[PDB]
């Protein structure tokens, strides 16, 4: 077992127990169920573990998935790399109230000038963009970018474009979040989101196999969403070396 | 009725959007799903069981264990109520790394493709034959009902040859008694009827029986194993370093033109630039 | 009230040939709350470039020149691009059901001519289909539906030249 | 009344091959990773039902105490339930019966059952 | 105990009506944790996060995060890992850090959310320690007043619970003190019918049968 051995060298060095308290990831939710994932051989994630106490013994639960996950989000992460480093510009959105101050910390300790955040309700034809507001309420503004202030007031940048649009919207709330997946469909905006169980998501282009019901989820992909956005890699190179 | 309830069953569920299309199996819904396995219309098969109403011990069908493929009814009909899962092909690539259950050996295509998002392909499949009126065309007939219809290939059956498509019918110059005819795109039916003139290349004038069927031939296996050596041959081509480097040199003059104009043009801008100056200095 | 334009868009007036069809102007009627009938006049406009690039737009106001400049408007706002055969015909036979109407769309070699009906000439002469037969089944007594089965119809076919790059199979010899 | 179908790489295509107009700019996401859109239908119910129903429900039903740990649900630490009902699973497996299995479990696991019993009735005697 | 464990899980995993591979390291890591197999009214470890005046933010870590009203909120729930309540000046100075006891009712709501609360219900205190008192009956009193008297006994309220004690486990002198607060014994509940039987603990618990 080479191979198995190799891996295990591999695994020896890591906080496997971190990421497996994220990405273990219990049930989204139990209710009037979408056309969810199908068992298929690109991300099959099904098992439905009723595990009740007796509401007919089978109400509230859904699936869950470790290794598609874990893929599923590295995989989102790397294709925010390049959006960014081909100067795109990447709108993070999550309309769920109750995780909009971990979005304004993260909002506070971005670095880079193209990733932007919105808290607040989606309003109706956002990215309809038929009335010219130079982009919507989530573009530009120091709303969507708080740290450019903040970071022009201090006048430092860490240092050695025109036509504000957006490039890939990420959601991280399908529920209160749907007609932004709907309407970047319509604006011909790849998307990247998290699936809940309940709404239409026939229209996510990197779909995460994530149900929004996780601070823990939250912290793991924001913190490395910022440990990859914030520090350009020659300079790990040189902080490794 | 087993030809025509398999491509019901790929009726059914290409219009129901289910990815898995599962039949109680014979000779013919396992000879011709290799056939489709191995023309490509789907990615693979596999029996499978509804093991939850398996006994205290019947015969289990264990994919391991087992070589990968089974090539008769007997071995297929030892258990207790079967099924055939087919591995629908979704977009325009197999992913031979996904390898769908069975499939293709080995997960290296060469050039790693599109990314499509398109449903099911075999697109409206019509059984043109039917249990109550079989239907031979002769095959200028078969070609002047294959513009009848849209793109995709025939499956046929004749004696000699067994479950053949359309163009192997064409080339061979038999009638064939055709089944149905799949949805496809139009590259995909160019790709096997181009491999099939090929087989016939390879099998020239050898008694018709003694052709090599068609779910004896993996196609996607093989012209897999044309495009690794074509890149094997092309990456360690040489010319290849030439035709480069000529590409490199016409690159390299395309961009010393561009800096040269670019140093006349500020040349020019600091000129006139210095010409104002002097000529303020001057009127003053 | 005023129809939009864009920017870029003005690279293509300037670009393509263009042509336009008024597909058809209708008339309907609605009662309402506190004045009377109310009555609007939709008008649908195709416009195609005859090169294998079609725009369908359906425009709804109070009057018709006003209607037919929406539609005429958003069909060069909204454009779809079409494959064809050199410029006169289509891949593959084409089959294709909106609202409940059975289009029947087959290819024919160049020189055929267009054995079309009325309004679908003139379509076929906007976006480049040269030598076609058709023939429309079912209810064919409206002329949008025809329009925007069209559309679907000719989105609906498959292309040879996304292959050779990729099936190691190089597509070629045409003769018949 | 038409049907949802494809979606954004198949919409995108047969404009952009053509020279419509240049792309939306992440086509490069768009063709360098592999997705999957919801093809969404019912391959079947997976309901795929856990083996220790039984075994929790037989000690729930004993020691109802084993309701009222408090668990981490989100490290992945096993609590004494569980324990409980692998111990007894393990010893199945093994080769005995079930009820030799759960009086060995009796055995083998009481010790924190004690020490559970006064830590609830320390929270007893601090509630009230 | 991992490997018998895991075979367990394939052997299980067998006779199912799908062939299901490539979903045995989704048992592997459920096994292990990540959800707990019996859900509705289980004590959970719980991780506060902010505090208001009203409302409390603690994680829930299976739909997010919970909401608990802050009047229910004691120390005594704070759950330390070491034994003790912790040393706090106050009484509901429940800082954001700590970890929290707390029950859910439910896993979802209408509303987005699951219950998720330790109401700090006495009486429920009360019912899930009688409960495992008469558990605990094979391996100190409990306080009740007495306040009226009928055929067969008195009529205790027992921490909020009306029982009724029958004549032969009673004491005597329980006739002639009428009203007053006395410490007594649980022997026994009959959850379908609500009927609670007690004793005095200066009366000796002479064998009652386990009439099943």
């Amino acid at each position: 077992n080479t191979p198995a051995e190799l891996e295990e060298a591999e695994l020896a060095g890591l906080d496997m127990e971190s990421l497996m308290r994220a990405i273990v990831h219990p049930l989204p939710l139990g209710r009037v169920r979408n056309g969810a994932l199908l068992a298929q051989a690109l991300g099959t994630g099904a098992p439905v573990v009723q595990l009740e106490n007796g509401p007919g013994g089978r109400d509230a639960a859904l699936f869950f998935d470790p290794a598609a996950t874990l893929s599923s989000t590295m995989r989102a992460l790397h294709v925010i790399r390049q959006v960014l480093e081909k100067d795109g510009h990447v709108v993070v959105v999550n309309s769920n109230p109750r995780m909009r101050p971990l979005l304004r910390e993260a909002a506070h300790l971005c670095l880079n000038s193209n990733v932007w955040f919105w808290a607040d309700d989606w309003l109706p034809g956002c990215l309809a963009e038929t009335d010219a507001r130079g982009g919507h309420c989530p573009l530009l503004s120091d709303k969507a970018q708080p740290n450019r202030q903040i970071m022009a007031e201090k006048g430092l940048v860490f240092r050695n474009g025109r036509f504000r649009q957006p490039a890939l919207v990420v959601v991280l709330d399908l529920s209160y979040g749907g007609e932004a997946v709907r309407e970047a469909a319509a604006r011909n905006v790849p998307t990247v989101a998290l699936l809940n169980g309940h709404s239409d998501a026939s229209a996510v282009t990197f779909p995460v196999y994530a149900s929004e019901s996780h601070l823990g989820y939250h912290h793991f992909f924001l913190e490395w969403l910022l440990r990859v956005v914030n520090i350009d890699p020659k300079v790990l190179h040189t902080l490794r070396n | 009725n087993n030809s025509c309830t398999f491509f019901g069953s790929i009726k059914r569920d290409v219009v129901n959007g289910v990815p898995f299309c599962l039949l109680r199996p014979s000779r013919l819904a396992l000879d011709m799903a290799k056939v489709v396995r191995n023309l490509g219309i789907v990615d693979g098969f596999e029996v499978v069981q509804r093991r939850s109403r398996l006994g205290a011990h019947d015969f289990v069908w264990l994919p391991e264990q087992q070589p990968q493929e089974p090539e008769h009814l007997y071995d297929t009909s030892l258990f207790r109520q079967r099924l055939i899962r087919l591995h629908l092909r979704t977009d325009l690539f197999s992913r031979l790394p996904g390898a769908p259950g069975s499939g293709a050996g080995g997960p290296q295509p060469a050039s790693a493709q599109l990314a499509p998002a398109v449903g099911l392909l075999p697109l409206s499949v019509k059984n043109i034959s039917k249990a109550s009126q079989p239907v031979l065309m002769y095959p200028r007939q078969l070609e002047e009902a294959a513009a009848r219809l849209p793109a995709g290939v025939f499956m046929c059956y004749h004696p000699q040859l067994g479950l053949i498509t359309d163009a192997m019918a064409q080339q061979y110059d038999v009638p064939a008694l055709v089944a149905a005819h799949v949805g496809l795109p139009l590259s995909q039916a160019a790709a096997i009827r181009g491999a099939l003139r090929v087989k016939a290349a390879e099998e020239a004038g050898k008694e018709l029986r003694h052709v090599t069927q068609l779910k004896d031939w993996n196609m996607m296996e093989l012209l897999r194993q044309r495009m690794v050596e074509r890149r094997a041959a092309l990456e360690a081509g040489g010319e290849v370093a030439a035709r480069l480097q000529e590409l490199r040199e016409a690159g390299l003059r395309l961009r010393d033109e561009a800096s040269d104009r670019v140093t006349s043009a500020l040349n020019v801008a600091q000129d006139l630039e210095d010409g104002a100056l002097a000529w303020q200095l001057v009127h003053s | 009230p005023l129809p939009p334009l864009p920017r870029e868009l003005r690279e293509a007036l300037y670009g393509h040939r263009w042509d336009r069809v008024i597909v058809d102007v209708r008339r309907t009627h609605t009662p309402v709350r506190g004045r009377g009938k109310r009555e609007e006049y939709t008008a649908m406009v195709a416009t195609g470039n005859m090169r294998g690039v079609f725009g369908l737009g359906i425009g709804v106001a109070e009057s018709a020149q006003l209607a037919t400049a929406r539609a005429h408007l958003d069909s060069l706002s909204r454009l779809a691009a079409v494959p064809l055969y050199r410029g006169h015909t289509l891949y593959t036979h084409v089959d294709h059901t909106f609202h409940r109407l059975s289009i029947r769309m087959m290819p024919r070699p160049a020189g055929w001519g267009l054995r079309c009906p009325d309004l679908l000439y003139e379509l076929c002469g906007l976006v480049g289909l040269r030598d076609v037969s058709i023939r429309v089944r079912g209810q064919r007594g409206s002329r949008f539906f025809v329009a925007q089965c069209f559309q679907e119809a000719l989105q609906k076919q498959t292309t040879p030249h996304d292959g050779v790059e990729a099936t190691g199979m190089y597509i070629r010899e045409v003769f018949r | 009344r038409p049907t949802r179908r494809a979606n954004l790489v198949a919409k995108l295509m047969r404009d952009l091959e053509s020279g419509h107009f240049a792309a939306p700019k992440a086509l490069d996401v768009l063709t360098q990773y592999r997705t999957e859109q919801l093809s969404y239908s019912l391959t079947g119910i997976p309901r795929v039902t856990l083996p220790e129903k039984p075994l929790i429900r037989a000690f729930l039903q004993k020691y109802p105490e084993a309701r009222a740990e408090p668990v981490a649900l989100d490290s992945f630490t096993p609590p004494l339930a569980r324990q409980f009902a692998q111990r007894q699973l393990q010893l199945m497996q093994a080769g005995a019966a079930r009820e030799q299995a759960f009086t060995q479990a009796e055995q083998e696991l009481a010790g924190r059952l004690q020490a559970l019993r006064s830590r609830l009735l320390g929270s007893a005697a601090t509630a009230l | 105990s991992d490997l018998d464990d895991v075979l367990c899980r394939h052997t299980l995993r067998l006779p199912k009506p799908a062939s299901t591979g490539q979903e045995a390291a989704l048992r592997l890591l459920s096994r292990f944790n990540g959800a707990l197999p019996s859900l509705r009214g289980q004590t959970i470890l719980a991780k506060v996060l902010s505090v208001d005046s009203e409302r409390v933010t603690v994680d829930t870590g299976y739909n997010g995060v919970a909401e608990v009203p802050r009047a229910d909120v004691s120390i005594a729930h704070v759950h330390t890992a070491d034994g003790a309540a912790p040393v706090r000046p106050t009484t509901s100075d429940v800082r954001p850090g700590d970890l929290l006891r707390l029950r859910v009712d439910a896993p979802y709501t209408p509303y987005g959310d699951m219950q998720l609360t330790a109401v700090r219900e006495e009486s429920e205190f009360k019912r899930r320690l009688a409960w495992g008192e008469l558990r605990r009956a094979m391996e100190q009193p409990v306080s009740g007043r007495v306040l009226n008297d009928c055929v067969g006994g008195f009529a205790v309220g027992v921490a909020g619970f009306v029982a009724f004690l029958p004549s032969a486990m009673a004491a005597r002198d329980t006739t002639q003190r009428v009203g007053s607060l006395q410490s007594f014994r649980i022997v026994a509940m009959d959850e379908a019918r609500r009927r609670i039987t007690l004793r005095d603990a200066g009366v000796a618990a002479a064998g009652f049968r386990r009439v099943g």
